[PDB]
């Protein structure tokens, strides 16, 4: 027994690049039930993914070419694991089934199916920033390499390091529970104020993991507002970091 | 002055600290013995490990301008900052108080070390 | 076979080795000092280096039975020690023990040590297999009767001369601890080369190192000595023991001796103890300690008992030596 | 200006500036000199009283250029890198650092290696009770037969909670806890060579606070310097004696049975002052009360436990009839019984004692 | 604005401003100034008496830039970043999260490093009672001698429960709970500072309410404040505390002495609709109670406050002997243990006062 609410005719690779997208920024057995999850929201020719932990934001907005009605489930931790264990990177064409309660997808000659978590996903609108002024354009590997750098003696237990702004250089200054310090300069192209923000390293690691784009845009407010991550020339998925308490 | 100068590219330097890692376990019984010996001297760099039992060290030649010293430095720390470089990467290590400053290009690291007359006695 | 104490396998030991020792008891000295002895006549009849075996249940059998016929390359003789678990053996070790006995040959002075075996385990294969030959040692601790007599036969061994007083002492403070006893005995033959140990002289090299079980603070209270009971007390606090099991041998033999005074004004304390399986070796004390006790003490020392295990079970378990010690008391009136 | 703790500052460098433990320096010189060394030597006491000095003392004794004796020398090279710590084959470990039968056979792996110095490989450990039964059990089967130079020396402050059978292996070493006499000279001592004024009333004071450790002797002596800018009095002594005060519920009893008012309120205002929780307050006060009923019963029935305070308690024990224990008792009971809805508990232990002093 | 809490904001900063504790004061001062400071330290007290903030005070006056001063002297960069709470030499440890020994060797084995920019290592080891057995045993060796730029300071409420080997190489230091009168001279402080009116009695009621500690007081003085509208009074403090006023449980436990029924009914519902909750009213008549049989002991026991009343607090105690005090006492605590179980609580008061008149001592309820 089964009423389609929601039905997808989508590529599968197309979904795994959105949950590749939005699966690191994930809560794992959080207090917030509702964030033990993954929100799928369908709006017109558009299909989002958005999945959120109250530290990271990550959004995958991708057009798919048919118009479907707007909706949103939450789909759970342990249903999206186990559709990426099972999908590939082949070309048959996913189908994607969304009731009121269940979660289904026909995926060649595989049925997938799984329960959907009673909950509302937040409005991850209000969540990005609204103030997009201050732009930090770099090469992607570079921003990596310098992270991964930086973040060579930070501790499991103490992961964060902050990041002042100047007029060209960004420097990426990391400090340990042993206080010993690393440094990092980078050349981005920057016009705006000097500013200091502070973030953990591995979430931006992973967003710029999730980026396989040549270059990227982060977009800054202020140094207590969080900040956004983006592809340079593309709008198809965005993420938000929070800033840490320094 | 008291700043034992040091200068290396990274190919000349991994191998033999991979070497001088062989006796650094996990929990060593004294604390300094979970850390490598470094030695500049005679235009000559000196890595030694000792777990007590067994020391192995390892010298390279140097040619970069140097000032000679002795100190002892984290083991896994400093491996892991000399690995993470990238390829050909020409590291400059100095020591400034108690504090070793790691430089390489626009890459700046502050590890803490142990004195060097506190690695046991290899005499 | 040949069963003896540590005072006679020392001339046992010079009319020829035998197959095998068994070492059985539970004093941890006597097996020591017996199996040294055993240790130094092979050496000197030619028996050089010895190995040392832990039974476990994950016991290297093949080892052992292999060092059976492991013939010695430079060495020429050889024994092979064994150390019981304190449980003693069960089917999958008496059967390979059984087989080591009949693996012995002219060589392997098989020495086995642990604690005394049960009548279940004297009854095995094993124990049959080497039962023409072997010297079997007794290495049971000295009771308190026993002790003063056994300490002073030591220090007249030790060539130490020991006083009553200090016979006493040595034994109210290393009962059940005979390792220390002898430590100690050592120790004041050092201080003093004089020998002549007077009572101020073991006064101020002692220290209360005794080690007591819950029967021996029970024999105390039906003895009544009160002292002796606060003394076994301290001694099982500082050792750590749970006051739970205490409590419980406490409330088994005072049920049952509530029972005896119940039935005495009908039947005699003989059928009495009879028909409730009471070993002849505490008749006397259990009769004694009837006499002595009241039906009121009796009431008393279960409401006290009662009052006691209810402040443990409700998790508090605050001061209850406090209580143990008053019911030791009362029961010693 | 150093001005170092004077705790370790005086850790007694030679066999004749330990205090006490007559008896065990003379057992170790004896060994030291004439006998041959057993393989290993275990030694327990109390906290503070010597255990970890005699041991350091021995195995500067082992390791020396003279030679294995008792008093091998001063400022040689052996002796200074262990007075100094700096020692190589001197290994200190704690045994609950490594209760763990993996930590445990690693350490005993070490010991067929030979000493990079001196002449034994000395193994130091503390608070030895703390090994697990299976690690204690390798230290056994490694001390039945130890190599030749490889000595081993514990230390734990407990001996009741080690088995038996470490007797079978080790030679072992019970060190008395010191009394106000000795204790009192050796901080006299020490305070004439640090130069620090001070008093004979204050230091019988710090010792019978001490408790019979040298090591909290010389705490209450530093805590005694700096409140009193090394003017060491009697009254300052006295005063920061009792701001660490316990004892209340003892005096709170010995107030009450003598029908001192106004002294059961000061002491019940200072336990007040203190932050103490008064159930736990009327639980030991009726814990003390029933020790005091059994101690009349018997001598014996008081241990080493009250060993602090035990003359107060035998004269209680012997002034005080037992039907005024029994009264009290029953008084103090009902009161907790009653104290948790009473006011305030402050001024519920107050009226409880109130009872009990009505029976006047 | 954003008006920092109280505790947040004032928390002392100085040795002039530390409010009692003369002796652990004193002693840190006198040591600093002398040069004999120890490496481990153990501030023992109930809550909110001052450990923490004496402990951050020795840190700032050991490893202030100018000098080992007593107190912490000229505020420098160290000093200032102790105080925001960032780190220059404070190593701040809850010893909840490392009881097991596991923690506590990863503890050890980064002690011996130089510290940054400072002096000394300072650790501040809260709630150092919490660590397990083999912990302490692990950190005993450290506890011993630590390497010189390490310092340990210990902060526990229960010295108890921490074994005796540790606690000897430790300065032991106890802080007594602040007398009510610190207390309100604190809070009268903090209010002058901030520009809040205030009344004495308010006070002194709040000084009162808190058992010792000035948290408990700045916290109920911030309770009292939000009560009001940036003002204390009497009738805030008084609503907020739910404490009656005296004159209303004096005079019913009067009306009991006296034996007068009509009298206690007329008092009993006036205080009905007052909207006083019965059960503290019977906790004020029994603490009134026994503060008359304390008058009785000793006109030591009297009170500073309560001074609108004493007159009539030692004309009762004249008149009453004790016996009919603890009798009075004992009903009452019978009453209000029974008052759950009562079909109502101001039923259960009145059946209480009336079981008081009915088995008066000197005048019972007449009988038929
Ligand atoms: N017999 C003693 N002679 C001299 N100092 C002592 C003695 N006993 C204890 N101390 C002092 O106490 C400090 C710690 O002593 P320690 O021997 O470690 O006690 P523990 O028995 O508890 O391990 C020593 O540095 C020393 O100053
Ligand atoms: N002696 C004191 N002087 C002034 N304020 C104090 C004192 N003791 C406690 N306080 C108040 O309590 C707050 C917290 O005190 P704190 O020192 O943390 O107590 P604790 O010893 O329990 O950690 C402080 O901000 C301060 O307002
Ligand atoms: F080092 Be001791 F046992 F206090
Ligand atoms: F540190 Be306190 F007990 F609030
Ligand atoms: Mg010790
Ligand atoms: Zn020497
Ligand atoms: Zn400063």
């Amino acid at each position: 027994d089964w009423q389609s609410e929601v039905e997808f005719t989508l590529p599968q690779a197309t979904m795994k690049r959105l949950i590749e997208a939005t699966q690191f920024s994930m809560a794992h057995q959080d207090v917030r039930y509702y964030l033990n999850g993954m929100l799928f929201e369908t709006e017109g020719e558009e299909l989002r993914t958005v999945a959120t932990d109250g530290h990271r934001l990550a959004v995958c907005s991708m057009p798919i070419g048919q118009s479907l009605p707007s909706h949103s489930v939450i789909v759970p931790r342990k249903g999206v694991i186990e559709l990426m264990r099972m999908l590939d990177g082949g070309d048959n064409p996913l189908r994607v089934q969304i009731g009121s309660n269940n979660i289904r997808a026909h995926v060649g000659d595989f049925i997938f199916t799984s329960k959907l978590v009673d909950g509302r996903f937040p409005d991850y609108r209000r969540v990005l920033p609204k103030n997009p002024d201050k732009h930090l354009e770099a090469g992607c590997d570079l921003l990596k390499q310098a992270f991964a750098r930086a973040a060579i003696l930070s501790n499991e237990k103490f992961r964060g390091v902050r990041l002042y702004v100047s007029e060209n250089q960004l420097k990426i200054t990391a400090n340990n529970p042993e206080q010993e310090e690393a440094e990092e300069i980078l050349d981005v192209t920057y016009s705006g104020a000097e500013m200091e923000i502070g973030f953990n390293v591995s979430y931006v690691l992973d967003v710029l993991n999730a980026l396989k784009c040549e270059n990227v845009r982060m977009m800054l407010t202020d140094s207590v507002s969080s900040v956004q991550i983006e592809d340079a020339a593309s709008q198809s998925a965005a993420y938000v970091v929070m800033p840490m308490r320094l | 002055g008291p700043h034992m100068k040091f200068t290396v590219e990274r190919e000349h330097l991994l191998k033999p600290l991979q070497q001088v890692s062989g006796p650094l376990g996990g929990r060593p019984t004294l604390p300094i013995l979970g850390n490598l010996l470094l030695q500049v001297a005679d235009g000559t760099l000196s890595l030694t490990g000792t777990d007590l039992e067994m020391e192995m060290v390892a010298r390279v030649a140097l040619v970069q301008p140097h000032e000679p010293g002795a100190t002892t430095v984290p083991a896994r720390k400093f491996f892991d900052i000399c690995r993470g470089l990238p390829e050909g990467a020409e590291i400059a290590v100095q020591l400034e108080g108690e504090r070793m400053l790691v430089r390489s290009g626009r890459s700046r690291f502050s590890l803490s070390t142990l004195p060097a007359a506190d690695f046991p006695n290899l005499d | 076979m040949i069963r003896l104490y540590p005072e006679q396998l020392r001339a046992q030991l010079n009319e020829g080795l035998r197959a095998a020792y068994l070492l059985l008891g539970n004093d941890p000295l006597l097996l020591q000092e017996s199996q040294d002895a055993v240790r130094q006549v092979a050496a000197a009849q030619g028996f050089e280096e010895h190995h040392t075996f832990s039974i476990d249940p994950n016991t290297d059998w093949n080892a052992i039975f292999s060092l059976c016929q492991a013939m010695s390359l430079f060495a020429s003789r050889q024994t092979l020690l064994l150390l019981l678990p304190e449980n003693g053996p069960n089917a999958a070790i008496n059967e390979q023990l059984l087989t080591l006995t009949g693996l012995l040959h002219d060589d392997l002075l098989l020495i086995v040590r642990g604690n005394k075996l049960s009548k279940a385990q004297e009854n095995a294969a094993w124990f049959t297999a080497l039962a023409n030959r072997s010297v079997q040692v007794t290495c049971q601790t000295p009771e308190q009767a026993q002790l003063p007599r056994w300490v002073a036969a030591r220090a007249k061994q030790l060539n130490l001369e020991l006083d009553d007083a200090a016979n006493q002492v040595l034994c109210y403070c290393y009962e059940g601890n005979l390792l220390a006893l002898a430590q100690a005995l050592e120790r004041l033959s050092l201080l003093w080369p004089d020998g002549k140990l007077t009572l101020p002289r073991v006064e101020q090299a002692v220290n209360d190192a005794a080690h007591f079980t819950p029967f021996h603070w029970v024999d105390a209270l039906l003895m009544g000595k009160s002292k002796r009971a606060l003394h076994i007390l301290q001694q099982l606090r500082l050792e750590g023991s749970e006051p739970v099991i205490l409590l419980r041998t406490l409330q088994r033999e005072l049920l049952l001796l509530v029972n005896l005074k119940r039935q005495s004004a009908h039947t005699p304390l003989r059928a009495l103890f009879d028909k409730h399986r009471v070993w002849q070796n505490r008749r006397g004390m259990m009769g004694e300690a009837l006499n002595r006790l009241s039906q009121t003490q009796l009431r008393q020392a279960v409401q006290l008992l009662t009052r006691t295990e209810l402040t443990l079970k409700q998790d508090y378990g605050q001061s209850v030596w406090a209580e143990l010690e008053g019911l030791s008391l009362l029961l010693c009136h | 200006m150093s001005y170092q703790v004077l705790a370790r500052k005086w850790r007694p460098q030679t066999f004749a500036d330990v205090v006490g433990q007559e008896h065990v320096l003379t057992a170790l010189a004896n060994g030291l000199s004439l006998g041959r060394i057993h393989h290993a030597y275990l030694f327990s006491g109390t906290r503070g009283v010597g255990k970890t000095s005699i041991a350091r003392l021995l195995a500067k004794g082992l390791n020396c250029e003279t030679g294995i004796t008792a008093t091998p020398c001063g400022v040689c090279d052996n002796c200074r890198e262990i007075e100094q710590g700096r020692f190589v084959d001197l290994i200190e470990i704690d045994a609950a650092s490594r209760t763990k039968v993996e930590d445990t056979r690693d350490l005993l792996d070490n010991v067929q290696y030979a000493p990079a110095r001196g002449r034994f490989k000395v193994y130091l450990i503390d608070e030895v009770h703390m090994l697990s039964r299976h690690s204690f059990n390798a230290l056994l089967k490694t001390l039945e037969e130890p190599p030749e130079h490889v000595k081993f020396l514990l230390a734990t402050t407990d001996p009741q909670k080690l088995p038996v059978t470490i007797l079978s292996r080790c030679l072992q070493f019970h060190l008395k806890a010191l009394d106000v006499e000795q204790i009192r000279h050796q901080l006299e001592h020490i305070l004439n060579e640090e130069h620090i004024a001070h008093e004979p009333r204050a230091l019988q004071l710090l010792a019978r606070a001490a408790e019979g450790s040298l090591r909290d002797a010389l705490s209450l002596t530093d805590q005694a310097i700096a409140s009193g800018d090394g003017q060491v009095s009697t009254q300052a002594v006295s005063a920061m004696l009792g701001t660490l005060d316990d004892d209340q519920a003892l005096s709170l009893v010995e107030a009450m049975v003598e029908a001192n008012g106004e002294r059961v309120m000061a002491l019940i205002n200072e336990a007040a002052a203190r932050g103490i929780e008064w159930e736990a307050l009327l639980v030991e006060m009726l814990g003390l009360l029933h020790r005091i009923a059994m101690v009349q019963l018997s001598p014996a029935a008081l241990g080493n436990d009250m060993a602090a305070i035990e003359l107060r308690m035998r004269e209680l024990a012997r002034t005080i009839p037992p039907t005024d224990i029994q009264l009290y008792y029953q008084t103090l009971l009902i009161g907790r019984k009653e104290l948790p809805y009473a006011p305030d508990r402050r001024m519920g232990v107050e009226m409880t004692l109130l009872r009990a002093l009505a029976f006047h």
